[PDB]
Order: structure tokens, then C-alpha cells, then sequence
């Protein structure tokens, strides 16, 4: 057993690090992936603020997935106070939600491809570079994200930190022209995401057929069960979500308990293995002390007393019984979600009545009852819980998808060459600002 | 000429500032192709440590009780010719003004300051989210300021001046800016621009004059920024057609 | 490309009026602002435009995103109090889904638009979707309570009876629907001006694509400046299409000489005001947005 | 020795600052008897114009569109050795930050600034209402600073120093002071003093840390003032028993 | 009138404990803070006192204006997280109608009281109605989530089972009602301290009328400093009345030598912290409330 | 007309006097008028203040509730309240909708007294015009608000 540490991680959102115990062959025996993002404390600063403000602050948790926190937070206030929003507000929120899933998955394509090979070769994708095919692939991705962000701004008021959601519905319905325009963009987008989906699935299939990859000069063997774990999965919807206002909620708050990293992470250790050649700047100097129990910046939520995986594979396993697991399975599941996003948008536009009401006639002020809302954010189940009384937030809690994935990914690190530990991590599409909030 | 060297430093931010930049689409790829190298950005590239930079786009604010974070921002000033506070968290604190600690697993992570409170800042790009157009414009103008003829470095230096004046004015942003420095000053003309730019619908105009929902406002500084009676540099803004043509040229294929 | 220091940069200046008779029925002057936006809509240069529509009190303007010929005509006539036109500039590109936004307003509102195009501060998507600006001349504006006091106390008229208002030839003019006319000396009205108009150094809407106003042309006719390439393409096409009667400004009385004189008084008066803010206090002064 | 000459100048205020002074009861009559002449105060005496003053207690803020008002406050600096911003309207604007015009019969009366924005101010007495004790203490200490032995003018000059430092810090007061300059600075210790001093119950403590109702706050600056982590001059405050005895002595019959 | 530079200005210092046996049943140490306020109430030196009463979560303190012997005893025992004692300082003189207010708290809370007495900023009537302060020694404090993490994860105890907590002899001590004991090394707890305690330069509550703490005296006994004339009149009267067992501090172990050493480490450590704020940045530093 | 900073409220189209004489004339038919009458009426209000306080304390239940169980947020309806302030009738009018003030108006006692005192100035030596004014106990900050 030796101790190697990668810090910081790269090609993910936010600031984390990997603290790995390895055997004499350099395979992980027990690795801890933990956040080291400073804790802004959204849930604690929320207390005493108005129910209108708290969702706009929580949105600023993360700029890749602001839709998820705006919606989960707003609908937790609606659930605590017993507010039923109009049908045309729900339709605009679903359009906003699906558009944002398209842009997030596409962004993640940018972050993972540098680890993938142009199929049948030993050249890795470089997207920066003004060469083919990398450059025409970047162009497709850029137009997908652009369509996605435009639809989001139209139905949501803003692509990053949507302004249109409010307690009781939306500020604005959209004009007949706006609806035509979102339809036109989603028609163009459906063709593109099918192309991109097929492209990415082929690249992943080629990776599943490799025996090694190249990391800073060396060949690194590619294990067959790369990134396997036994934690299972948790998901609340294939697309949108669920709240405590529902006749049959698809999440059970009685099965949840958040603990401290204390119960699941490693205690103090000292780094006795180092590699200055790891691209690009090497690992932690030998002799450095590390304590994942105390350096980890997140809490550990559990379901039936155990950490779980959330995200696109969690969703397909829960709702279609998708039966592959691990790193490449996670990549596959995520790409398969591309078309649903655009079919949803088009179905929703078709039912939207641009003359319809978007604000509930009555907004109650709340009596201190607990409500919750789950949003199936691009990376997994995003659950906000709230007690609102007299229009003020008296209690608030956020169980964010990457928070769920931290201890579960850590366990998935067993059996991997420490040089591709980051590849196991990237399959989760991590957002460390989200996880920490 | 050489491309300038640009880095993306991420403090206590949400990565939405980075996303905004990327939402320049092919304009960003044109910039990266012809005018700038991204020497650092943990989100997009594997460079683990802060190299030297001609321009550093710093997003987020600084948590005073995270040692590594105070070090990163000092290191960034040391390693960079131009420091840009990118976005309202970096310029003015924004939602991290509201942080006060007590959350797992670092209840002591309590205090957050905009970067200009710890280091000297040359340029502000205010907004939450910041507009892609502004980030692009500021990046092109930084390149002219460094690799252009004297006619461009003069243009570029006049364009950037109000964004540099904002960095010297202070580190505080709020709806009350419009009271203190506009209405209270005899300067408000009731155009309504502040209402359009506010990202949380905190501003209405009542009888032609601003009305702020101060418990909705997230303290981003956008409204004083966009107000045409905060800064109005007639030498740049009256040449709008020309400066627009130049900018479009610099990105044409 | 002339460059008057009191009339701004422009290509040409003619005296014009719309050939659309229905539009001229309630236009303030020559119907230039209405006719340019209607034509811009029908031709496809814009898909919508911010205008000063009817509001909730009489003679209170209310900004609105118009997207039909009919909605545009609803904004004819001058309203002498503030209409925060730019409050809908960003929303026009969001919920309304516009690609090619028009904007109408007075000079300070054109400046806001140009500032947003070059320094968008939380104004994403606005720079590239502003497609056409039409700016009115403006000597000064009033608050609603000011306009109430002028019309009801000084002119002694009921606002519900007023069909038209006009500042011209040193007097505030009120016209009633039943046919009477009342005036107020402009000396009486000076306490009622919005204080922020006293630092404004722009009279003929220098930063607009096209500019239009009353002074310099006979009643029923507008003084028009064409300024930007956008202004030129649209104005050429519209004259070609028959949308306008023109007359060179030189062969029209009072013409460009009167206009330059009133512009000059505005800038010099306000420039003095800007200068005194600097020493307004003792060892202290007031902010200058222009420094 | 001579009594010092004191005037009460009333700008755009509510006269509650004057009332507070009068609520010193017999202490005010003791002061007026033995240490000060009131050379000016429109509310209590018939002196129509601003005479020369050793200390000027200026209450209220300045409406920039009332000519006589801009003149009075300039005249006050010219005629006075020490200028005191008495109360939060004079120090920080307070409720006149919210003024925006449009009311009969002067719809143009629109813009209001605290006095320090037009003239130089030597001492701040913040509060809305300001505490009678503070106004008394500041008046007695001003007399020692001018007619006492060197041991008193030294005491008095150290006491007044934080009130002079406030006048140089700025002209803005708000609940957000406690965020910017205390919580965000690592300085908050959760004593709860800010909650006690807030006059509109805008402040609660949640888990030991301040929570501000920013749409209740009237922008008076009282909470940063009273906070024991804004200024804490150990040389004065640790001598509390002694300085209290001195002050009581100066008013004893 | 000694003047230690680490123990503040005081007249005398003895080691004491209350003779009221019922009060000693749950006092943290010698029962000095409880016994002084009870006695002050019964004698008439105060008509009410702010104390750290029971709150709404277990081991969360809640400030309250106590006005009976019974309410005062409810505040026995040390709570290791923040209790914003001063939030009720002004209200005590309003709705409660008190003339002679008592205050209890740690060192920073005594400083707030003294600051309010000399610089009342919207604190009318407070200076002359503060009548008696009793200050506890305090090395540092914690937030509730910190105290939760220490007790439940590190000590592995249930908060609903804890009868007493004690920091002493380098360990965090938890005592359960059923009889168990658990400890935590103080090195583990250092991440959990409230950051604002790191600039505090006061250990034995220098600015109180009377000060009291644990260090320097055996278990069940308090180290007490009498400081002000008010502190002296009340403490004399109470010993005369039989309220206290005393013992000179010199003839008690560890006694005043240990105390001065821990005080010295606090000030020097925190003073360093105060010094580094000055150069925390590059060409910039952090505020110093003491400058 | 142009320097006056207040509006002129009227009752049945005419300015009126408000304050302690207004109260005693309305409720007890107090039948003296003018400067010295106003001073007299004001002093006669001293004892009622203390008898009221004592009666109120006697009925006060210090354990009783002080906050209504439900606070509605308003639908835009107009309400008004009159307070008999030391100088006269203080009437605030409001429309509240969704917890926000949509319309507000204040008719303050010295505002009422300004045009009425002005008319009372006829027949006085201009050197004691101020004495006529002081009988109204003027508050010009109130009147202007
Ligand atoms: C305060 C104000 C002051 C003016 N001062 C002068 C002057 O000093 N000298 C001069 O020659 N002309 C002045 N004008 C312009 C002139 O009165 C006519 O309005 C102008 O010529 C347009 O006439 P038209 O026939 O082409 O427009 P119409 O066809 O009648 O259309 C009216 C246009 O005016 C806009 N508009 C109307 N009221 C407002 C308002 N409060 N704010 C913003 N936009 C509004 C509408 O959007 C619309 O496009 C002023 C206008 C305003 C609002
Ligand atoms: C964070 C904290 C840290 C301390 N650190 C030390 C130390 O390092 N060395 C040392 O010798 N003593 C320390 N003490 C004091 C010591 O623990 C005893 O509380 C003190 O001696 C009083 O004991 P007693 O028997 O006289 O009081 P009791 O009769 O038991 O009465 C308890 C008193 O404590 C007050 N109180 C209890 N908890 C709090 C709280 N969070 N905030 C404010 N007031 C409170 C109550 O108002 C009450 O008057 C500390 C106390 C606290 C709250
Ligand atoms: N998807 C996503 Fe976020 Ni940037 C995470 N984790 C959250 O809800
Ligand atoms: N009495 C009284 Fe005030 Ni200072 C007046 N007028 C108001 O309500
Ligand atoms: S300014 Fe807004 S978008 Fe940028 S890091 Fe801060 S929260 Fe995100
Ligand atoms: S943008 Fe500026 S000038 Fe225009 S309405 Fe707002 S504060 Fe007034
Ligand atoms: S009012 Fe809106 S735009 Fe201005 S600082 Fe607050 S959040 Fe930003
Ligand atoms: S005078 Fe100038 S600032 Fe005032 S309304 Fe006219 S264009 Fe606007
Ligand atoms: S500070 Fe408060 S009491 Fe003093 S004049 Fe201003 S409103 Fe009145
Ligand atoms: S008074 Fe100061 S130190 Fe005490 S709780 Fe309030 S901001 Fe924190
Ligand atoms: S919170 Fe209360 S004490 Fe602080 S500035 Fe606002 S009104 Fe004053
Ligand atoms: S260490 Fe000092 S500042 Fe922190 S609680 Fe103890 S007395 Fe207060
Ligand atoms: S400082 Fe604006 S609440
Ligand atoms: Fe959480
Ligand atoms: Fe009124
Ligand atoms: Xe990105
Ligand atoms: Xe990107
Ligand atoms: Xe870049
Ligand atoms: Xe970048
Ligand atoms: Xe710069
Ligand atoms: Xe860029
Ligand atoms: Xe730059
Ligand atoms: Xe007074
Ligand atoms: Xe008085
Ligand atoms: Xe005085
Ligand atoms: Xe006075
Ligand atoms: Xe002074
Ligand atoms: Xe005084
Ligand atoms: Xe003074």
C-alpha cells in the first residue's frame, strides 16, 4: 500500500481532489474522491429570507445547471405552502428543463473526449485544434449548446440563472412568434443530437474494445469492470421530477439520512508516492498529509443507509431496467438521453397555450409545514426540502446529485489504475460547486 | 504577432461565468484560433498549476478561511499582467455577501470577499450572469492593447477605461447604487434600463423612477453598470457603428 | 457625412411627412416615427418595436412591445412625461422571441441602447438583436404630477378632454376634443422639469439610426436626419416605395438654422450645469457621468 | 473659561434629532447653564440667520434642488469650527435615500445627499433616533477639547476619534454594513448587539449570525455603529468606570 | 488595584463557591454566575438579568430576560455555542420596564455592554440602566453545527443523552445522564471554532464588574475576579450575608499561575492573527477593529 | 402659489382648522375662536391624557395576545385611518395588494392648518403675525412629508 494524490482534478466543474491508496501494481485499493470547494452555505443563509429570494440565490450554486436549482427550490416552496401552479407554467418549466439537459450533456462531451480515441486509431481527440474531424465535431456541439441556451432564454427568461420562474408559476408566457421559434430550433436540434448521439456511442464502443490507454507517455491497462460498484441507483423520473404535492411521490424522504464524511471517508494519511510527469504538473509532493474525513467539504446523503449513484444511468436503470454498470455504461446512458429532450420540447410546445395563465390566482404564505421537490437535473436527483411560514424560509435543505455521487464514485475507484482514476470520475459528470452549495 | 496568453482562474464561483464565455460559440473558437492561448482552466484543460498569464479571467470570490484559496488569488496577481474580475461574484461579492457559515462539512467557512479586497484588479466585467458579448469585447480589446498598432491600443485603452474605473470605484454592488450615485445625485432620467438588466426582476419604475425590492436583489452591481448615467464615455459610445464594425471584423472568417 | 457639433453626425436632412393618410390622422407631426416602424415591420427589417403605448391614467405613456401595424399606431402623439422605454429591451429578446428589435424614444433612450450594444451589463443577446432605432428630438421632459399641474392648474383643462399637447413658440399648448385651445408661458413651467434633463447634451437624438422632430418644419411636417447605414438603407427603400413626401431642408422655413440655434442653447445651458456640479460643494462636488 | 458656542442647523430632517437632545432633561439645562450658549436654533430661538459657531449640530440631509438648502449647508461649514452630522439623516441619508420626487407641490425636489457629500464633516453622531446620552457625551467632550487642560483635551480627543473616523469612512449606512465590514471580514462573534440597536426590528440572529430584512431596513447605519467589531478603541472603552465618573461629574449639581 | 496585562484590572481574586446547595446541584462549576444574579435580584441591585436559557434544540442556548429566582436557575451549565446575549439589552428597558438590568455572558459580550454604555448608537436609556455585569472566562466558542459534529461524530454521543460538557486538560468532555464519559482531543476540534474568536484578546472577561471561570480552581469551585466598585459592593455584601465559601487564590492549586499562562497563550496567538490581517493580501489587508 | 411646498386639502371645498380647538368644538361645542382660544383648548387636553393611560393600564392584560392570528395580504381595496395627532386630524389612505403599497396618501394636520391660519392673519399687526401662527403648534416637516 502506497498513497498517491491528484489535486486538483480537471475536466469537471469545480475543485476536488483524489486521495488514493494503491497496491504494489499501482491499482486502487481504496480511493477517496472528495470536494475541497469552500462551503458557501446556501442552506444556512436561506433561513429568514423570503421564499421569493431563496430560489434566485440557490440558482447561483451552479451556472451549468441553474435550471435545476431554480425549479427544485421554487417547487419546494410551492409544496411547503400548498400552491398549485397553472398548466401553462408547468409546460414552460418542462421546456426550460429539457433544453438545459441538452446543453449540459453537450458541454460534458467537450470535457470527456480528450480521454477518448478517434475510433480505430491511437490518436486522442483534440478539439481545440483546427484539424478534422475534431473541428466539425466541435461545430455540431457548439450549435447544439446554442440552440439549447436560446430555448432556455425564451421559455426561462435567461439561459444562466433563469428569471422567469417565480412562486406560483412564471413571470411571462411567450408570444406566438416565440413558440414558433422554439419549435423551429428544436427541429434543427433533434437532427443534430441524433448525429452527436451516434458519434459519441461509436467512440465509447471503440473504448470498450481497447486494452490500454496512454496517460502522460505510458500505457495504462483498461480494466474490464472499470468503475464498478455495488451501491445501486436512485432516480425520481426519466425526465422532470416529482414533489410532495403529488398524489404518489416517487421519492421517499423516510429512506434518506445525511451523515458526515466521517462515516464513509478515510482518516489521516501521508502521501508516499508521487509522479511529476502526470499531465500536466504531477501529483502531490511526498510527505504531504491528507485527511479526507476532515478535508471533504460535503455531507454524505444516503438511501437505506448507503450511498447511491444518481444521474442518467440511475434513470435508465430505474425506469427501463438498463442493465450495464460502470464507467462506459454511465457514458452510454447519458448519450441515450439526447433525443427525449427534443421530443419533450416539441410535445410541450404543441400543448402550450400562449394566451394561457402562468400565475396561480392565490399564493398562500405558508404555516411552517414541510414540503419537498425533486428535479432530475442533468447529473441526477436534486431534492430541495423546505418549511415556509409567513412567506419566510424557516428551514431549508439541499440534496444535490454530485453530493450523492461523491461517496459512490469513491467506492467505484477500486480496481482502477490510479492514472485513470480521473476517467472513472468523469463518467459521473461531476459538479463540485453543486455538491457543496 | 503572438497570441496573448489567457487563463481562467476559478475561486468561489458557479462556473456560469465560464459558461457565458463559451456561449460566444464560434467567436470563442475564432479567438482561441487567432488571438489567444488558454494556458490555464481547470474545467477544460489539465494544467494543474497557475502558469504566467497576460490576462487572467478570475471568477468567484475568496473564502478567507480556506488557505489554498487565499494563496491562489495572491499567486494570480503575481503571475498575471492584467487581472480581470469576471462576473459579479469576483467584482462585488454577489450571492457570497450572504454567506455566514454553519453548514457541513466546514462550518467555519464563513467569510467571502470580492477579489479586489485582497489583490489589485485592473478590469471589471460585471454581471450575473455576465453577457458573453462583453467578455468577448473585453478579450479582443485586450489583444489590441498588447499586439496592435498605436491607433488600436489607443482605441482599446479608451474602451476599457470605464471598466477600469469601476474596478477603482469599489467592491460593492447593490440596487442602492442607483439611489446613492444616480437618483440622489440628480442624474436619473427614467429610461428604465436598470429594470431590463436586473436578473431577478427586483426593479420596477413607479412614475418614471426606480423602485427596488431589496430583499429580492442578490447584490450583483448590474444595474449601476448598465445605467447610462453611471459612466457614459461619449468618445467611445458615439462611435458605436465604427467600433461595432471593428469588432465584427476581428471575428470574421 | 456632415458632423455638426450641435446636430451630431448625419448623411442628409430633409423635411418629410408620411403618405399614409390614416397614420397622419393622429400623428403628432409628420408621422415619421409611426411610418418608419410600420414600414420596417411590413418589409421585415424588424419583427417588433418598443413604443410608448396607452397607459392606465390619461396621458400617461406605457412602454410596450408592438408586433402589428395596429399596435404601432396606438402609440401616435407626444406624451410629455417619462416613458421608461428601455425596461422592455431585454424582454423583447426573451419571452417575445424577437430576432430584430426596433426601439423608439427620446435622445437619452437612444444612448441607453447604444451603451447596451457596446457595454452589455447583464444584457446578453441585446447587442446583436437591436436592429433599428428611431429617436425623437427632446428639449426636456416632465413627471406625471408635473404634467397634471401644468394642464389642470396653469392651462385649466381637464385631462380627460385633451386631444393633443404641444410645446412650441415659447408656450405649452393644450387642445381639447371639443375644440378649445389653451396655452401656458414656458417661464411658468420651469420648476416642473425633471432634474435629470439638466445634464443632457443631446437635442436631435444624435445616436439614433434615424432622428425626427418638429422644429424646422411647418405644422404637419417633420425634420428628419438620416445617420447610420441602417438608417440609410431603410429610408432610401421607403422613399423608393412611396412611403414619404420629401423636401430638402434648405428650401423650408424656419429650416436648419432655427434648429441649430435651439440645439446650441440646450447644450450650452446644460453644459454649464454639468460644469457647476464639479464645484457644487465646499471642497467637494457632484458626480459627472461624462468624466 | 468661556462657554462654547453651539448651534442647531436643521436641513431635511424631522426634528427628532433635536428632540433627542432635549431628552437629556436637566442635563441639557446644566450644559446650557455652565458650558454652552445656543447661538442658533430656529425651533427654540429667534436668531434668523446662521451666526458663527464653535460646534454646529446639523440634522437632516440636503435636497440638491432647493437653492436655499445648498446655501445653508455651505454657510454652516464657513461659520463653524466643528461640524457635527447629528443623526442618521445627516450622517448617511437614512429615509431620504428613498426620495425620488413627483409629489406636490415641488415634484422636482428629488435628490437628497447626507451633508458629508457637500461639505467636510468632523464628527458623526449616528442613530435614528440618536441616543440622548451620545449627544450629551459628544457635547461635553467637545467642551473639554476646547476649554480644558491638556489632560482633558487628550481624553476628549481620543473619545471622539472613532466618531471622527466614521465621518471619514463614508456617507452610506445600511444593514449590509454588517456583511461587508464584519461577517465578510472574519470579525463577527454573534453577540447580538446589532439586533438590539436596530430601530425597525430588521435584524434577527439565525444560528448566531445576522439575518437582515433589507426591505424593512431604513438605511440608518446604527447597527455597524453599535457593533463591537466595527470600532473598538480599547484605550477609551476599558476605562469605562473612569470616563463614566468624569461625565457624571460634569453634570452634577 | 492590580493591573495584570493578561488578567485585566481588578481589586482581588479568590477561589469561591456558593453556599446555596440547590444551586450547586447543576451549576457548571462553583455556581458563581447563578448565585450572584439570584442574590442581586433578592437584594434589589437588579430587577432583571439576561441569561442563557434553554432553547428549542438540545444544548442550544436561548437568551432571555429572567426576573425570578426560578428563571435564573434555568440557565445553569455551560453551552458551547453562541448565545446572542445582547439582542435583548435594549428590550429589557422597554417592554420589560426594568430600571436595573443585569447581563451575563462571555468576554466579547461584556465589551458590547461597555461600548453601549459609552457610545450608545440607537441604544437610548441603556447606558444608565446597566446595573451589574457578570462575565465568564472564555477561550473560544463554536456554532451549533460544530457542537453537533463534535458531540455526535467525535465523541459519538447522542445530544439527547448529554448531562454536561467540559473543555479542560486538553480534551472536550461529554457526560451522559446514564453515567458514561467520552472525550475528544482538542487538536481535532480546531477546524470547528468560530472564526471571529481568533481576534479576541480577552480571556477572563476584563470589562465585567465581576468575572468568573473554571481554570485555577478545583472541580466544583470557581476562580473569581472582583473588578469594579459595583462588583465590590455586591461581592462584599454577599460574603457578609453568607452566600459564599472563599479561599485566597494563592493557597489553591493550580491557582493564578496556570490561569495567567493560558490567558497569555490566547492573547499572543490571537494578537498574531490580528497582526497578519494587516498584510493578508498583496498591497491590501483586512480591517482591524482595534486600529 | 409657486414657493409653497404643500398641497391644500379641503373639506366641503374649503380649508379648515384642525387640532385641540377643533376637537373641543366638535365634541363639547367649545365656543371660543382665535389665537387665545386655541391656546386654551390645547392646555385643557392635559388631564384626559393621564386619565386615559390609567384606564387603559387597568384593562390591559399583560398575558394577552398582541398579534392577530391572520394577516391578509390585501386585494387592492382602499382603506383609511385617522389619528387625532397633537395638532389635528392625521389621515392616511392606502391600497395594499399582495403585501405591497400600490397607492398612498397623507393628509397631515399642519397641512390642513396652513391655508386656514393664513386667512386668520387678517387684522393682525404684522409684528405679531408669528403669534397667530404659533397658536396652531405648527409642524412644517409633517405638513410637507
Ligand atoms: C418629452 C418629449 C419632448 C419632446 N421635445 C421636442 C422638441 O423640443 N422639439 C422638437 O422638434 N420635437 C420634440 N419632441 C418630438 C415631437 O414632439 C414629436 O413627438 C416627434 O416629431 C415624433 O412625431 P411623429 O409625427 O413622427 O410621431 P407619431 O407618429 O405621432 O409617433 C409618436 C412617437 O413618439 C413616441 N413617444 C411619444 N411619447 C413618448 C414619451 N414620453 N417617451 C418616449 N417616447 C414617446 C412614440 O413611441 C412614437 O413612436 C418631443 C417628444 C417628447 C416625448
Ligand atoms: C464558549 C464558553 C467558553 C468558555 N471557556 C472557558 C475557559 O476556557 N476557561 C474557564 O475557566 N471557563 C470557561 N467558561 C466558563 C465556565 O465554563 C463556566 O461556565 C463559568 O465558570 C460559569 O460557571 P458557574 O458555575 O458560575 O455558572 P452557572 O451557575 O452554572 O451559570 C451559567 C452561566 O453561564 C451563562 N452561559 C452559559 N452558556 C453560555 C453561552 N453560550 N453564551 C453566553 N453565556 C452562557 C449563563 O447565562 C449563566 O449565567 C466558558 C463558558 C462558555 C459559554
Ligand atoms: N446536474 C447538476 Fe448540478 Ni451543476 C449537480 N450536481 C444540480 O442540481
Ligand atoms: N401633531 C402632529 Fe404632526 Ni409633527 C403634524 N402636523 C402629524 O401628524
Ligand atoms: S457572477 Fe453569477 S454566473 Fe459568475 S460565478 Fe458568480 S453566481 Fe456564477
Ligand atoms: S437606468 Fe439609470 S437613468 Fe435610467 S431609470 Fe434606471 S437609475 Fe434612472
Ligand atoms: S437590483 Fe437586480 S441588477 Fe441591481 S444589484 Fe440587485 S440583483 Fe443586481
Ligand atoms: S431632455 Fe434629454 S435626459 Fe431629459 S427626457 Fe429629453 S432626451 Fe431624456
Ligand atoms: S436621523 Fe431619524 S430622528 Fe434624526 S432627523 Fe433623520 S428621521 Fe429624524
Ligand atoms: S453586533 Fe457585530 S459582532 Fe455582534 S452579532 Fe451583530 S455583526 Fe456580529
Ligand atoms: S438594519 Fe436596522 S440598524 Fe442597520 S442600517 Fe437597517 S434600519 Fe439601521
Ligand atoms: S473567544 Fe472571545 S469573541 Fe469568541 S466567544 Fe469567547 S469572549 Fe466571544
Ligand atoms: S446597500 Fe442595498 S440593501
Ligand atoms: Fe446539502
Ligand atoms: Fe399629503
Ligand atoms: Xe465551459
Ligand atoms: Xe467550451
Ligand atoms: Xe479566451
Ligand atoms: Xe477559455
Ligand atoms: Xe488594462
Ligand atoms: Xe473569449
Ligand atoms: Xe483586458
Ligand atoms: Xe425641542
Ligand atoms: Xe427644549
Ligand atoms: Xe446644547
Ligand atoms: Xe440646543
Ligand atoms: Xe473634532
Ligand atoms: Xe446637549
Ligand atoms: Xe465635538
Amino acid at each position: 500500500t502506497k498513497v498517491v494524490e491528484i489535486s486538483p482534478t480537471t475536466r469537471l466543474e469545480g475543485h476536488s481532489k483524489l486521495t488514493l491508496k494503491v497496491n504494489d501494481q499501482g491499482i486502487v485499493e481504496r480511493g477517496d474522491w472528495l470536494s475541497i470547494t469552500p462551503v458557501r452555505g446556501i442552506e444556512k443563509l436561506a433561513i429568514g429570507k423570503t421564499m421569493e429570494q431563496v430560489p434566485k440565490i440557490a440558482s447561483r450554486v451552479c451556472g451549468i445547471c441553474p435550471i435545476a436549482h431554480t425549479l427544485a427550490s421554487t417547487e419546494a416552496m410551492e409544496a411547503s405552502i400548498g400552491c398549485e401552479i397553472p398548466t401553462d407554467a408547468k409546460l414552460l418549466r418542462i421546456i426550460l428543463h429539457a433544453a438545459n439537459r441538452i446543453h449540459s450533456h453537450a458541454l460534458h462531451n467537450i470535457l470527456i473526449l480528450p480521454d477518448f480515441y478517434i475510433p480505430g486509431t491511437e490518436k486522442k481527440f483534440n478539439l481545440f485544434a483546427n484539424e478534422q474531424p475534431a473541428r466539425s465535431v466541435m461545430a455540431r456541439i457548439v450549435r447544439i449548446r446554442e440552440i439549447a441556451q436560446t430555448i432556455a432564454a425564451i421559455a426561462g427568461g435567461e439561459a444562466i440563472h433563469p428569471s422567469n420562474p417565480r412562486i406560483g408559476g412564471m413571470y411571462h408566457n411567450v408570444s406566438p412568434r416565440a413558440k414558433q421559434k422554439m419549435a423551429d430550433l428544436a427541429k434543427e436540434c433533434l437532427v443534430l443530437v441524433h448525429e452527436q448521439m451516434e458519434f459519441m456511442l461509436d467512440v465509447i464502443r471503440n473504448m470498450q474494445n481497447r486494452e490500454f490507454v496512454e496517460v502522460g507517455g505510458k500505457q495504462i491497462p483498461l480494466p474490464k469492470k472499470l468503475g464498478y460498484h455495488n451501491q445501486g441507483v436512485m432516480a425520481t423520473a426519466p425526465m422532470y421530477g416529482s414533489s410532495s404535492l403529488d398524489d404518489n411521490p416517487t421519492w421517499d424522504f423516510t429512506r434518506w439520512k445525511e451523515t458526515r464524511p466521517w462515516d464513509w471517508y478515510m482518516g489521516e494519511v501521508t502521501i508516499d508516492l508521487e509522479d511529476p510527469s502526470y499531465p500536466i504538473g504531477g501529483t502531490t509532493k511526498v510527505g504531504t498529509k491528507a485527511n479526507p474525513q476532515m478535508e471533504s467539504c460535503t455531507g454524505v446523503p444516503t438511501y437505506d443507509g448507503q450511498p447511491v449513484e444518481v444521474g442518467p444511468r440511475a434513470r435508465l436503470a430505474t425506469f427501463k431496467n438498463f442493465d450495464e454498470k460502470g464507467t462506459f455504461a454511465q457514458h452510454i446512458a447519458r448519450q441515450m438521453e439526447y433525443p427525449d429532450c427534443c421530443y419533450t420540447i416539441l410535445n410541450c410546445l404543441d400543448n402550450l397555450n400562449t394566451s394561457g395563465k402562468v400565475l396561480a390566482d392565490h399564493i398562500p404564505q405558508g404555516d411552517g409545514s414541510m414540503g419537498w421537490a425533486a428535479n432530475e437535473a442533468p447529473r441526477g436527483s436534486n431534492i430541495h426540502l423546505a418549511r415556509v411560514k409567513d412567506g419566510k424560509v424557516r428551514w431549508y435543505d439541499m440534496l444535490v446529485p454530485t453530493t450523492w455521487n461523491f461517496p459512490t464514485c469513491s467506492r467505484a475507484l477500486t480496481g482502477a489504475p490510479w492514472q485513470i482514476a480521473e476517467m472513472v470520475v468523469r463518467a459521473y459528470d461531476p459538479c463540485v460547486s453543486c455538491a457543496t452549495h | 504577432t503572438n497570441k496573448i496568453k489567457i487563463g481562467h482562474v476559478h475561486m468561489s464561483g458557479c462556473t456560469g461565468c465560464l459558461v457565458s464565455l463559451a456561449d460566444n460559440n464560434l467567436g470563442l473558437i475564432k479567438i482561441l484560433d487567432d488571438y489567444a492561448d488558454l494556458v490555464y482552466c481547470l474545467t477544460l484543460a489539465d494544467v494543474r498549476h497557475i502558469p504566467e498569464m497576460d490576462v487572467a479571467l478570475v471568477e468567484g470570490s475568496v473564502c478567507l478561511q480556506d488557505h489554498e484559496s487565499v494563496e491562489d488569488i495572491k499567486e494570480t496577481r503575481k503571475k498575471s499582467k492584467i487581472v480581470v474580475a469576471l462576473g459579479s461574484c469576483a467584482c462585488y461579492g454577489n450571492i457570497t455577501r450572504f454567506s455566514r457559515g454553519g453548514q457541513h462539512n466546514q462550518p467555519q467557512h464563513e467569510s467571502y470577499l470580492p477579489i479586489g479586497d485582497l489583490i489589485d484588479v485592473d478590469v471589471y466585467i460585471p454581471g450575473c450572469p455576465p453577457s458573453p458579448e462583453l467578455i468577448r469585447n473585453v478579450a479582443v480589446m485586450a489583444y489590441l492593447l498588447l499586439e496592435g498598432n498605436e491607433e488600436q491600443k489607443e482605441l482599446a485603452g479608451k474602451y476599457l477605461k470605464p471598466l477600469m474605473d469601476l474596478a477603482k470605484r469599489g467592491t460593492s454592488g447593490c440596487f442602492c447604487d442607483l439611489m446613492y450615485d444616480v437618483i440622489n445625485q440628480g442624474l436619473c432620467m427614467g429610461c428604465g434600463t436598470c429594470a431590463a438588466s436586473c436578473p431577478v426582476h427586483a426593479i420596477t419604475l413607479e412614475f418614471g423612477k426606480p423602485q427596488g425590492e431589496r430583499d429580492l436583489c442578490i447584490k450583483c452591481g448590474s444595474c449601476y453598470g448598465a445605467c447610462p448615467r453611471s459612466f457614459f464615455n461619449l468618445d467611445v459610445i458615439s462611435e458605436f457603428e465604427n467600433i461595432s464594425e471593428i469588432i465584427a471584423k476581428a471575428l470574421k472568417d | 457625412m456632415i458632423e455638426d457639433p450641435y446636430l451630431g453626425k448625419y448623411v442628409t436632412c430633409v423635411s418629410a411627412r408620411s403618405t399614409d393618410k390614416e397614420i397622419l390622422k393622429k400623428a403628432q407631426d409628420g408621422g415619421i416615427a409611426t411610418a418608419l416602424m410600420v414600414y420596417a415591420l411590413e418589409e421585415g427589417f424588424i419583427d417588433g418595436t418598443i413604443v410608448a403605448g396607452e397607459g392606465d391614467k390619461p396621458w400617461q405613456p406605457k412602454p410596450v412591445v408592438a408586433m402589428t401595424r395596429e399596435d404601432i399606431l396606438k402609440a401616435r402623439g407626444t406624451r410629455y412625461n417619462i416613458s421608461p422605454q428601455i425596461s422592455w429591451l431585454k424582454e423583447a429578446t426573451r419571452s417575445f422571441g424577437l430576432d430584430k428589435v426596433g426601439v423608439t424614444g427620446v435622445c437619452c433612450q437612444m444612448q441607453a441602447v447604444r451603451k447596451a450594444q457596446l457595454y452589455p451589463i447583464n444584457m446578453r443577446d441585446v447587442p446583436g438583436k437591436v436592429a433599428f432605432t428611431v429617436g425623437l428630438f427632446c428639449m426636456e421632459n416632465f413627471s406625471y404630477k408635473s404634467l397634471q399641474s401644468i394642464v389642470e392648474d396653469h392651462a385649466n383643462q381637464s385631462l380627460g378632454s385633451v386631444k393633443k399637447m404641444e410645446i412650441t413658440k415659447g408656450k405649452f399648448w393644450v387642445y381639447t376634443e371639443r375644440g378649445n385651445v389653451a396655452t401656458v408661458p414656458l417661464k411658468a413651467t420651469h420648476k416642473y422639469e425633471q432634474p435629470g434633463c439638466h445634464v443632457c447634451l443631446d437635442y436631435v437624438s444624435n445616436l439614433a439610426d434615424i432622428s425626427t422632430g418638429s422644429v424646422g418644419s411647418p405644422d404637419g411636417w417633420s425634420t428628419v436626419f438620416i445617420r447610420t447605414k441602417v438608417g440609410n438603407e431603410i429610408w432610401s427603400k421607403a422613399v423608393a416605395d412611396g412611403m414619404f413626401e420629401t423636401k430638402p431642408i434648405e428650401e423650408v422655413k424656419p429650416g436648419l438654422d432655427l434648429l441649430r440655434k435651439l440645439a446650441k442653447e440646450k447644450i450650452d445651458k446644460n453644459q454649464k450645469t454639468v460644469e457647476e456640479r464639479k464645484t457644487f460643494g465646499i471642497n467637494k462636488g457632484l458626480r459627472n457621468p461624462y468624466a
